[PDB]
This record gives structure tokens, C-alpha cells and sequence, in this order.
């Protein structure tokens, strides 16, 4: 694999330059939201980042070495936290605030529109803040969202030898990245520590999320693309 | 058979 | 105080706060059915919950939180510690989870109970995952500690945080120690507190196993587990 | 109240 002879900076290139482009939302100013039309809006607009996500992600060092299933298997488990991430990290500079697209943004009310939705909300809006607090860099992001995708579905698989390889390299990228910022060893350490215990929250969101998905795939309403349904059968 | 098969192999 | 602690002195006091590894009620004699595994498993459980809240107590710094928040972090993660610790003691026995000495377990006996299959083959990677990093006790008890600071954590709490500092400080004092270079002290500590990533993923599916129990077949539930259960719900 | 928080008491 050609991921792994990569330098820190090689690396970094790579990863911003895999960047997924940002969707805007179907126009309506017609408010407020009901709320069919809310997961109307943020289904379209999240199969719409999928097929980018899918592009992206042939795009990170060592994916592309991946078998066609082992690539498969390790999207369908970490396509919602990739999204979140995203989302997260693009609501950093709108405080209390979550930008779904440029023109969709939605603070903490209107989560009330949907059911279920405010728990949700709220703990996006943390992990969003907290990056806020924490000042992470683009550079960072694109770190911790390629980690999501090798790592998520990784223990529920070589060819794994090879993935944690390549996270290690992108593990080296990150205290490279605190390094170069002028952070001393140990806080290069605590940093690195502090941004992957996000990642537990991350996939802790995830979670929570899948699992209304589906009451709200089970109970019908609101039509979701094939794409998804195929997406969300991957956790059930 | 799966659309996220085809996207994979399609991939930009 | 919990700040003025050395890594040495982190280790010995975690270390010896370590809860014992209690036995299951399990009878060779009487015939495994649903109803069965999921009272002996959920019996064990119950009796370690006792364990873990006075482990908690003992955590460097939990005592400093507020009782209220104590209750939070115990809700959210107490499932997380009964399954780090499940991996960590089924280490050495590959194709196996050590429940308890006497209820070692292995994939096809989760069968008895539907949908147990995955969780048990989620908690098996993690443990030969455990195992292929040669994970240290040193090292265990500090993720232990993690988990439970971590996972309910998201006015100022900035001192939980200190504290996770101060952890993430004693993980990299242990591997130094290893011997092990800079490049691969920053390494293994990156694998390792991504594997709390998917103790998190088992533990969310956990208690969605849990919920439809409770109000379907009546499995019996402890009161207390009953009231962390519906913590998450 | 909530046996969780008593234990966390004695
Ligand atoms: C924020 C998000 C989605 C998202 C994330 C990032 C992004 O860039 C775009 C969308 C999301 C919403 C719907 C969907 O079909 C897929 C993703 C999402 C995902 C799952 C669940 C929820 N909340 C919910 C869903 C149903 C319900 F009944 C109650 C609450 C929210
Ligand atoms: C391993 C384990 C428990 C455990 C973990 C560590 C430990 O030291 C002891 C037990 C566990 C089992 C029952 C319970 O009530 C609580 C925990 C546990 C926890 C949650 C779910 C499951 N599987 C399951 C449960 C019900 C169902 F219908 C389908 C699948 C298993």
C-alpha cells in the first residue's frame, strides 16, 4: 500500500484534498418546519452527502487497498458518525447552533420538531462546542474523521493488520500536526487522548441515532432512499 | 446486490 | 488531591481499588434454557454493580464530583465497565468469555438466547484484540477508569477532565517504561482508547437487548438494574 | 431517593 511510505504533511494533503464538498438543503423558507418536511429535508440532504462520502472515502490513504466488502462493511458502520463529525465540525463557528447545510441552520429549538430529536440535538451541539473549546483544526478534523472510517468497523471483521497500520500512520500525523502547532510532548499526548475519547460519543450519537431511524422506518412516514434503508439493514 | 457496491466501484 | 498523584501512585491506588472477580450462581446440573442464562448473566451482573459502585468511589477524583453527577457517570457507563472488564478477564481464553471461573462461555452457547450471537462476538474480538496488544493490568485499569470519567461527560467540569489528563499521563508513563519509543507510545495509546469506541458500540447495543427484554418476556430484571436501564431510556 | 444514589452515599 501506498498509504503507509506517505509523510505527515503527504498525508495531510491527501486528506484535505479528499474533502467532500458542502450540499446545500431544498430552498423553502416556508417555516416553521412540520415534521415530515424536517427529516424530509435532513434525509435528502444526508443521502445526498452520501454518494460524496463514498468518494471521499476511495480517497483516504489505504482504502482503496481495502477488498470491495471489507470497504463496504466498514462504510455501512460508520457512514452516520462521518456525517456527525461533519456536521459537528461545521457548526463549530455557529455556537448553540447545528449547520446542516449553509442554508439549514437550526439551533436548539426546532429540534422539537421531531420527536426524539432535542436528545439528539443537544449532544451534537456538545461534541460541537467542545471542539469549539478544544480549537480544533481542519487539519485535525479530516484526522479524526478517516479514523472513524478504518476504525468503527474494524473489530467486527492481514488485511485488519493492514487498517490498524494505516490508523497508526494517521495517528502519527495527528501528534505531528500538535507538534508542528508548538505543543509540548505531553500536551501532544493529552490532546491526542482528548480528541479520540470524542469518538466515543461520536459513535455513542450514532447509536441513539440509528435506532430512531428505524421506529421512524418501521412506523413509515417519512420515505427514505434506498440508499439508506440499505445503509440502516447493516445495524439491524 | 447493492447500490453502495455500485458507488464503490463507480467512485470519482 | 486527585491532581497531585504520580503515575506510580495512579497505578497502585487503581490497582488497588480493583473489585474481585465474583462467581455465578451457575449449576452444571440444570439445563441451559433462555430465561436461565439471561438470569445467571444478569444475576452476576446485578452483584457486580455493587462492586463497581465502590470501585467508583475509590477512582481518583470521582469522590470531588458532585453526588449528582457521580449517578451520571455510573448510568451511563456501568454497562461499558461490566464489558471491559468481561474482555479483560476472558484475555486468555480465546473463543471464550469467562463470565465468571465457573461460567466460561463460548460462541455457540449464546445461541440459546437470539440476538446474543453478535454481542458475544463483538466482545470476543475486543478480548483477542486485548490480546494480540498484549494488554497490561497497568494499563486495563487506567481505560477502566476512562471509560467511566469519559462516557458521561458530554456549569465548567473542567476538573474531570484534569483528571483524564492525569490518566492519559499515567498510560504514557507505563509505556515509557515498556521501553517502548515516543513514535509507539503515542501509537498504543491511540489503539487503545479506540477500542473504547466499540466497548461503547456494545454497550449501546447492550441496552437495546435490555429495553425489549424488560417489556416483553420478563427476564427478571434487579431493581437496580432496572433503574440504570431506564437511564438509558 | 434512587438506589444508585444511596449506594453512592453509605
Ligand atoms: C442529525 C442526523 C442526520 C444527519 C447528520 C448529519 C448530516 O450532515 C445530515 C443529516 C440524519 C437525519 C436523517 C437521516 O435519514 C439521516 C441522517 C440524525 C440521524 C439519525 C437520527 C436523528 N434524529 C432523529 C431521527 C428520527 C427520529 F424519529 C427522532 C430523532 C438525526
Ligand atoms: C454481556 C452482558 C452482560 C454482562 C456483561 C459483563 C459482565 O461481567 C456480566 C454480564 C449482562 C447481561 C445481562 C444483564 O442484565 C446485564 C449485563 C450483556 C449485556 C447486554 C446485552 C447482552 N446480550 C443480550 C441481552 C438480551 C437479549 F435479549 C439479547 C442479547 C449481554
Amino acid at each position: 500500500s501506498l498509504a503507509l511510505s506517505l509523510t505527515a504533511d503527504q498525508m495531510v494533503s491527501a486528506l484535505l484534498d479528499a474533502e467532500p464538498p458542502i450540499l446545500y438543503s431544498e430552498y423553502d423558507p416556508t417555516r416553521p418546519f412540520s415534521e415530515a418536511s424536517m427529516m424530509g429535508l435532513l434525509t435528502n440532504l444526508a443521502d445526498r452527502e452520501l454518494v460524496h462520502m463514498i468518494n471521499w472515502a476511495k480517497r483516504v490513504p489505504g482504502f482503496v487497498d481495502l477488498t470491495l466488502h471489507d470497504q463496504v462493511h466498514l462504510l455501512e458502520c460508520a457512514w452516520l458518525e462521518i456525517l456527525m463529525i461533519g456536521l459537528v465540525w461545521r457548526s463549530m463557528e455557529h455556537p448553540g447552533k447545528l449547520l446542516f447545510a449553509p442554508n439549514l441552520l437550526l439551533d436548539r429549538n426546532q429540534g422539537k420538531c421531531v420527536e426524539g430529536m432535542v436528545e439528539i440535538f443537544d449532544m451534537l451541539l456538545a461534541t460541537s462546542s467542545r471542539f469549539r473549546m478544544m480549537n480544533l483544526q481542519g487539519e485535525e478534523f479530516v484526522c479524526l474523521k478517516s479514523i472513524i472510517l478504518l476504525n468503527s468497523g474494524v473489530y467486527t471483521f492481514e488485511e485488519k493488520d493492514h487498517i490498524h497500520r494505516v490508523l497508526d500512520k494517521i495517528t502519527d500525523t495527528l501528534i505531528h500536526l500538535m507538534a508542528k502547532a508548538g505543543l509540548t510532548l505531553q500536551q501532544q499526548h493529552q490532546r491526542l487522548a482528548q480528541l479520540l475519547l470524542i469518538l466515543s460519543h461520536i459513535r455513542h450519537m450514532s447509536n441513539k441515532g440509528m435506532e430512531h431511524l428505524y421506529s421512524m422506518k418501521c412506523k413509515n412516514v417519512v420515505p427514505l432512499s434506498d440508499l439508506l434503508l440499505e445503509m440502516l439493514d447493516a445495524h439491524r | 446486490h447493492k447500490i453502495l457496491h455500485r458507488l464503490l466501484q463507480d467512485s470519482s
